[PDB]
């Protein structure tokens, strides 16, 4: 109900910066930023959705 | 940082946390009383009102009588470009101007333009993550790396952790890379995640940056 989303369309990346700003994935693992949690839904080939933002 | 260890407490007493209210998100180096320089895109889309700028922590869990802890009252760019990763470098002005003691020094820089080769051996730091699903460390964690060339390109600086699957990780962008005693690199980007032992980590090459940092801070 909290509509989270991420736009990942732009995925993939070969490359992703190292900030800190972690996604917690469907799968629940912790993903560290919006890069490397893109990077795994493209590569989920698109079963992998958001939980929510933060840590798991 | 994945595969170093821990640094001892205020070894470093440049490296400075950059923290939103989640805490952490990104490191950062003193390098004047009132100013730190860190990584453009830590700040790029985030309200740089909201973050703290710490300095003096060891580790971040605990409540640390050493801190001092200022507010961001300007930022520098300089042509940071988010396709191509280049220019990843910012300057945070502080609201206040540390006090300098045994916990909190301001960092030494190269003069501009000075190149690393290929086999410098340096020291890389930050409280990112441990290691894909170990999370983001408490206390400091600081990892010997090796400057290199390949596989890298001119507008970067580059290294490597040799017969390990080690290097940088998410929350360590903005940290510093020290090599005889400068800072030669501000954390950037990795490819291929984490400590993949097959791409080097990049840095953004402060030696190009100095005529701009001294612009700022005298
Ligand atoms: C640059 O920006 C800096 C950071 O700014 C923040 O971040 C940014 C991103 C943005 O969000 C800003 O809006 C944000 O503020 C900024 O630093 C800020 O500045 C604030 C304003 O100056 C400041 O807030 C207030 O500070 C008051 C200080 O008073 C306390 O300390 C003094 C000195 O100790 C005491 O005399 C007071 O009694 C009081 O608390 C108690 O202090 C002592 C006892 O006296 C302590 O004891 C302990 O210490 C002993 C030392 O010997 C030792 O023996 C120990 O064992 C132990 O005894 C405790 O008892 C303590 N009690 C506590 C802590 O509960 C506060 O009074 C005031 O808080 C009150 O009101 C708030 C609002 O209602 C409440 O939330 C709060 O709970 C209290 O009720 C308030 O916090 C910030 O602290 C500071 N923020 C930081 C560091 O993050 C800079 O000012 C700015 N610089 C510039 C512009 O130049
Ligand atoms: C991984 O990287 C690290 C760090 O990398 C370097 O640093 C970073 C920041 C970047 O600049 C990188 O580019 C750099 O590479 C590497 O660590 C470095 O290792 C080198 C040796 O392997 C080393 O050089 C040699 O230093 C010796 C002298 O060291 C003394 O003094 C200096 C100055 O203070 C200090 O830096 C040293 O740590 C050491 O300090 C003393 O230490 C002892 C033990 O802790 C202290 O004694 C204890 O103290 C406590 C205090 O409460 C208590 O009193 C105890 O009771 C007591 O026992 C003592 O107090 C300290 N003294 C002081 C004054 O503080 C030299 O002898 C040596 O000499 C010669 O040999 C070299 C090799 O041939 C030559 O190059 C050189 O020219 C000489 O001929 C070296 O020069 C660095 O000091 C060290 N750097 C740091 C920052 O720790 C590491 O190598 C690398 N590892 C890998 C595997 O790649």
């Amino acid at each position: 109900l909290a509509a989270v989303s991420v736009d990942c369309s732009e995925y993939p990346k070969p490359a992703c910066t190292l900030e800190y700003r972690p996604l917690c994935g469907s799968d629940n693992k912790t993903y560290g930023n919006k890069c490397n949690f893109c990077n795994a839904v493209v590569e989920s080939n698109g079963t992998l959705t958001l939980s929510h933002f933060g840590k798991c | 940082i994945v595969g170093g260890r821990r640094a001892r407490p205020h070894a470093w007493p440049f490296m400075v946390s950059l923290q939103l209210r989640g805490g952490h998100f990104c490191g950062a180096t003193l390098i004047a009383p009132n100013f730190v320089m860190s990584a453009a895109h830590c700040v790029a889309n985030v309200n740089v009102r909201a973050v703290r700028v710490v300095l003096g922590a060891h580790n971040l869990s605990r409540r640390e009588p050493t801190r001092q802890v200022f507010a961001v009252q300007r930022i520098f760019e300089n042509g940071y470009d988010p396709v191509n990763l280049l220019n990843d470098i910012v300057i945070l002005q502080l609201n206040g101007s540390a006090t300098i003691n045994a916990n909190v020094q301001v960092a030494q820089l190269p003069a501009q333009g000075r190149r690393l080769g290929n086999g410098v051996q340096c020291l890389a730091m930050g409280w990112g993550l441990l290691g894909r699903n170990r999370g983001i460390a408490s206390v400091l964690q600081e990892l010997n790396v090796t400057v290199v060339t390949s596989l890298c390109r001119r507008s970067n600086v580059c290294t490597l952790v040799r017969g390990r699957q080690a290097g940088v990780c998410f929350g360590d962008s903005g940290s510093p890379l020290v090599c005889n005693g400068l800072i030669h690199g501000i954390a950037s980007f990795v490819r291929g995640g984490c400590a993949s032992g097959l791409y080097p980590d990049a840095f953004a090459p402060v030696a190009q940056f100095v005529n701009w940092i001294d612009s700022i801070i005298q």
